């Protein structure tokens, strides 16, 4: 059910899914600003404190 | 001799004045060379005064009051106290302890400026950012899928 | 052996040892000899006992 | 020091300051918490 | 009899030590840690503790 | 041959645009995507709130009567004023209100040469015994400032410093299309600032800025 | 930050096992309240960053200060006082940062490839510098095989014993090379003097690498030598692609039909038991062996539905951290558990 | 958390404290926990989740806690996070923030 | 002069070098403590024979002056 | 906004085509939106000049085999993608190379064309033996950064038209006694015989110049000031 939920994805204000059916996403380094070559897993998760 | 409400206190700054009985005995020569020299053996007192500890600082909240004076219970030869709160508004620091709720804890190595952040394709940056060789080898393999 | 012996005596238990290193250091001098850890007379007290 | 051999650390031939006995102690007792039944 | 003492058994090698006047050497890594003497290995050992040391005499002129 | 680029800009909403450099060498723009993106998201110039003054509270810790938020939540709800100021130098800026309703943005009264963006935000919310008095020095500077303390200024037991957030760009990224006899790539970034200054305007600090900081490899 | 310079501290973590427990650092002013400790001394402190707190004590005299800046010195220990193996060695992230570095990948972009007809190989390059020129622009892969003319590199013992003098060598001497841009740069940290590897770096390749300049060259060559690697390693990790998905988490295909053959055998025991032919603890012995067959007959079969490039694979099988049964139990099955007496 | 005893209209709604009216015309008032120390020097503050002349029922959840949202235990913040090594700043349990 | 590297002040001089200089660590220690508190001594007795740092600790002083064989030593 | 001062530059000159740069101090956070963008300016965005293709007489199906030198044709084009040459022609402009009998030749055998100049006369090419001739076309045109291999006896190379060899940068951490945390960029540079590092750095501050003052032509507003 998460697999199948994970292509579900809704698009952002713009249209794009960001984030594909592996659950990973292209992300772009912030300090030389080449994207990082293969896709990582990037979501939302609770952290304490 | 209370510091005031509101005020900012740091290191080492006075909460509370006072001043306790001086015992006779520790008077230093030069002291004892003074009070013998202008007679001034009038009201003889130390600093004994609460002071902030190492490390502690922030806005002064609330102070409350009993006196002897006015009737309330204290213990014996006890004749004023005073408590003294105080807040600090703690931002999340280098250091400082994080963990999600699956056993993944960790203390915050670097914090970098938003640009540092990688970022996805819309330019929305990553808020956190947990290393993968931490992940398998714990058994926790709930967080991703929490996430 | 010279630091385990600076640890014990004269950071630890060594009365006139720690106030001497001290006023070494504010005048810039070099550091004294240890002498005896106080918690070793505490101890033949003790055995006295 | 030349029955002894050489300093693991080191390297080369144990120096006459050290204190074997010790280092030996510690090597054989700092992986204990890894002997299971 | 203090490095024992201070090991294990404190009680039965105090009495045993007090029976027999048992006299310490006082020359053991335990027994300088205790006394607060420097201790008779690395650093402490005779021949490297009471080294001399003088620039040479070409470099005194200069 | 290189032939020489050009910037043109397009428009998606008031605060956002899109803007299309080309031509550029080849793996270029990725380079300058991320070189104008961090001086935008960092050292663009604006205006923001740095203390405030509640006439019933002397510390940040505190309930004015009858409102319903705490002292605490509402500099949280100020975090989000969104201002510009022309000034460049301290200005007080003043509030009064009494309840019953709502306290929002657009019952601020700004002085001259600053201006409040969304006068729609929730500030607090009064009751028949509520009553908001409120100071609110905004000043002028760049990137994110924590709140001054009352050790370092000569200030006093009133003022409650707050957190300064000057930074009028809201995100920006960017994306390359590479093209291979003749190759090249075309840079397209994509910035969208708060309302208080145009994506035009924050690009052209930027790009002030980057010059004046190569400058000197010259 | 006058007073600190040149004044070694001493840097402690309980519970102190060995004397590596303790060791000397030279202090660096950092902002914030928390103590900075460099990455590789973790193995000799047994100190992760879950939560660890360190003590600092400051020598005096200088007797002491000598002591530690000689004796207890961080880059003076290196290895084990216990069996000379290196501990300041890459642990896990450098060293999945330099085996995805040095490992070649037949058939990636740029990879050198024979000329056919008109078209040249264009798999050769003048000098190393020439590779990263064509790294910057799409054509070249790190990882990709191509053939380089080293200048101020040395050769293996068999390429320097044939197309130079034995023993001899000079800084600008030319040979050709058939390696990775990786391996290259990764020989670069290394000194002048050591000879090419042109290996995967797996853990304990560069273990063995670090004894030899532990054994051969001087400890302070040895000590920048780690630093060089551990700053590659990180560089080469953050890009090294290795995350963790659900899908990344791959289930064994044939998991069913082997979970239902050795439930039949056990189920086939169980039958034999209900007549009372088969013993008690026989039965229990039978079960345990049967579930300890199918357990690593699941893991046999993991291993062999899962591609050579997964970041589980990667993480485990290069040295980094974990081994293989922990795979077994995140995918797959954990299989028998203990009891209360065992 | 505040919890109403009664159901009613909310009559009053402060950030001291928070007035019901009852149906059967008794009164009820919670007194806020307004920046209170606790035993290890957190702070238990509360505040209201209603508005003046909601009606709510018996058991419904008027004020949140310390580390209430709108009824639910929120222990922490919900964080966009990627799962990456990264310049080693996240070695060996470290973790980077943003 | 070797393959190593620039040493970063406090790594320097080698302890490759200096061990060459004594039999061992200990008295190599034993030497630059003495030798330090004799420079000290001197600031308030011979020395610093090599020319110091602007502010320098006198151990680092002494090392560098025993990397220079500048003096003599006795166990 | 703010006025910020003091970024001074500096440099270390370790060879007379190498040197190292020094920019500090830096604002934080500015160490990397430099770094990368002068690094990738120096590789790709300079005019050079250099070889793009060539013809070997004697040998051109086998590609392989030349009769009196011993190397082969795989590191002739080594030997000649290394040479250093400065043209003015936009055009692309033919070169010859012709030695006869035993010996050696280097790149200053070669006869060059008005316009163009060879910086690296000393530099080796091959070795004739007995009885051995060697004519050579080579094709030189200018460019920017590298390319790879783009009538018969005719062979393309990788032109390597960046003046520019090896790019580098690191960022430390060096400021004022109220932030500890600006940045500091180190560029160490490694260029051919065309240009110093000097005037390659100078050209890439140029060219940035112009690029970002693209972007402030947009509108003349506030930013950082210098001193
Ligand atoms: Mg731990």
């Amino acid at each position: 059910e998460l697999q199948g939920l994970l292509s579900c994805t809704l698009p952002n204000r713009d249209g794009d899914v960001l984030v594909d059916a592996d659950g990973k996403a292209m992300l772009f380094d912030g300090r030389s600003g080449e994207p990082f070559p293969y896709p990582v897993t990037v979501g939302y998760m609770y952290i304490m404190k | 001799g209370i510091v005031r409400i509101g005020a900012e206190v740091r290191d080492g700054d006075i909460l509370v004045g006072k001043v306790t009985p001086k015992g006779e005995t520790e008077l230093t020569p030069e002291e004892r060379l003074l009070r013998a020299i202008f007679g001034e053996k009038a009201r003889e007192v130390r600093d004994t005064s609460l002071k902030v500890p190492h490390g502690e600082s922030g806005k002064v909240i609330g102070i409350r009051v009993f006196s002897r004076e006015d009737e309330d219970e204290l213990p014996a030869g006890v004749n004023e106290l005073v408590r003294v709160y105080v807040a600090q508004k703690r931002k999340i620091s280098d250091g400082d302890k994080l963990a999600g709720r699956h056993g993944n804890k960790g203390v915050i190595g670097k914090i970098l400026p938003v640009e540092d952040m990688p970022f996805l394709a819309d330019g929305t940056p990553v808020d956190i950012i947990l290393n993968t060789h931490g992940v398998p080898r714990r058994m926790n393999i709930g967080q991703i899928l929490e996430t | 052996a010279y630091t385990l012996q600076e640890l014990l005596t004269i950071k630890s238990d060594d009365t006139v040892g720690r106030v001497k290193v001290y006023e070494a250091i504010v005048k810039g001098e070099n550091i004294p000899e240890p002498g005896i850890p106080e918690s070793f007379k505490v101890l033949l007290k003790e055995l006295q006992s | 020091a030349t029955c002894y051999g050489r300093s693991m650390a080191t390297g080369k031939l144990v120096d006459i300051g050290e204190a074997v006995g010790i280092v030996a102690a510690q090597s054989i007792g700092e992986p204990g918490t890894q002997l299971t039944m | 009899w203090l490095s024992a003492a201070s090991f294990q058994e404190t009680t039965r090698v105090l009495t045993d030590a007090a029976i027999n006047c048992r006299s310490d050497k006082l020359n053991g890594l335990k027994e300088n840690v205790i006394i607060g003497k420097l201790i008779p290995a690395g650093t402490g050992i005779n021949r490297y503790r009471n080294i001399a040391v003088q620039p040479t005499e070409e470099a005194r002129a200069a | 041959i290189s032939q020489r680029p050009t910037l043109s800009e397009d428009v998606l909403t008031d605060n956002r645009s899109q803007f299309v450099i080309e031509p550029l060498e080849p793996g270029f723009g990725y380079t300058l995507g991320n070189s104008l993106r961090r001086t935008l998201l960092s050292s663009i110039p604006g205006a923001a709130v740095t203390s405030i003054r509640i006439d019933g509270v002397l510390h940040e810790f505190t309930t004015v009567p009858g409102v319903k938020e705490d002292v605490t939540e509402i500099i949280l709800n100020l975090k989000s004023l969104v201002v510009s100021s022309e000034e460049d130098e301290p200005v007080t800026m003043y509030l009064r209100k009494q309840g019953p309703g709502e306290v929002t943005a657009g019952d601020i009264v700004p002085p001259a040469g600053v201006t409040v963006h969304n006068p729609g935000m929730h500030i607090a919310t009064l009751n028949d015994k509520g009553k908001l008095e409120v100071e609110l020095v905004v000043e002028r500077g760049r990137g994110y400032v924590p709140a001054v303390q009352n050790r370092a200024s000569g200030a006093e037991i009133g003022r409650i410093p707050v957190d300064s957030i000057y930074s009028p760009v809201l995100k920006v990224t960017y994306k390359v299309d590479a093209t291979r006899r003749t190759d090249f790539d075309k840079l397209i970034l994509d910035v969208e600032t708060k309302n208080s200054i145009s994506p035009r305007d924050a690009l052209a600090s930027a790009g002030k800025t980057l010059v004046e900081l190569f400058g000197l490899a010259r | 930050e006058e007073v600190i310079a040149e004044h070694p501290v001493l840097l402690n973590r309980a519970p102190t096992l060995h004397r590596l427990g303790i060791q000397a650092f030279e202090p660096m002013l950092v902002e914030g309240k928390a103590i900075q400790l460099h990455p590789l001394v973790c193995e000799a402190f047994n100190a992760d960053f879950d939560g660890d707190q360190m003590a600092v004590h400051l020598p005096l005299s200088a007797e002491a200060q000598a002591e530690a800046r000689i004796l207890m010195l961080s880059s003076n220990n290196i290895l084990s006082p216990a069996s000379g193996r290196p501990l300041a060695m890459p642990r896990l992230d450098m060293v999945t940062g330099l085996y995805y570095l040095t490992t070649e990948v037949p058939g990636d972009t740029g990879e050198y490839q024979p000329a056919s007809g008109d078209h040249p190989e264009t798999g050769v390059y003048s000098s190393p510098a020439e590779a990263i020129m064509a790294a910057d622009r799409g054509v070249l892969s790190v990882r990709a095989k191509i053939k380089v003319r080293l200048t101020q590199l040395r050769p293996p013992v068999e390429i320097e014993a044939e197309l130079f003098g034995h023993s001899g060598w000079q800084p600008g001497d030319a040979w050709m090379a058939e390696t990775t841009l990786g391996r290259v740069m990764f020989n670069e940290l290394l000194p002048l003097g050591y000879p090419f590897v042109n290996k995967q770096m797996h853990k304990k390749v560069q273990a063995a690498i670090i004894n030899d300049l532990a054994e051969r060259y001087p400890m302070i060559v040895v000590a920048q030598t780690v630093d060089k690697l551990k700053d590659a390693g990180f560089y080469w990790a953050t890009r090294s692609g290795v995350t963790v998905s659900m899908a990344d988490v791959l289930v064994p295909p044939r998991k069913k039909e082997i979970l239902d053959h050795y439930e039949e055998r056990a189920d086939k025991v169980e039958k034999q038991f209900q007549r009372g032919a088969l013993n008690h603890d026989e039965r229990n012995e039978a079960l345990v062996e049967i579930w300890k067959e199918a357990t690593d007959e699941v893991g046999q079969a993991l291993r062999e539905h899962y591609p050579d490039d997964n970041p589980i694979i990667t993480i485990v099988d290069s040295g980094a951290t974990g081994n293989f049964t922990q795979t077994r139990t995140l995918a797959g099955m954990k299989g028998l558990v203990t009891n209360p007496k065992g | 958390v505040v919890v109403a005893e009664e159901s009613g209209v909310i009559e009053e709604v402060s950030a001291d404290y928070i007035t019901v009216m009852h149906d059967n015309g008794t009164r009820r008032t919670y007194r806020m926990r307004k920046f209170a120390r606790s035993n290890h020097g957190t702070c238990a503050n509360q505040c209201p989740i209603v508005d003046a002349g909601d009606r709510v029922e018996a058991g419904q959840v008027i004020a949140d806690g310390p580390c209430t949202d709108d009824g639910e235990m929120a222990l922490g913040k919900n964080l966009l996070v990627a799962i990456m090594p990264w310049e080693g700043h996240n070695y060996e349990d470290a973790i980077i923030l943003s | 002069s070797g393959g190593y590297d620039t040493p970063l002040g406090i790594t320097n001089p080698p302890i490759d070098e200096l061990l060459d200089r004594v039999s061992s660590k200990y008295a190599l220690v034993i030497y630059a403590a003495k030798r330090a508190r004799q420079i000290n001594d001197y600031y308030n007795y011979v020395g610093p024979l090599v020319e110091p740092g602007l502010q320098e600790k006198p151990l680092s002083i002494a090392l560098r002056e025993i990397h220079a064989d500048l003096l003599e030593h006795t166990e």
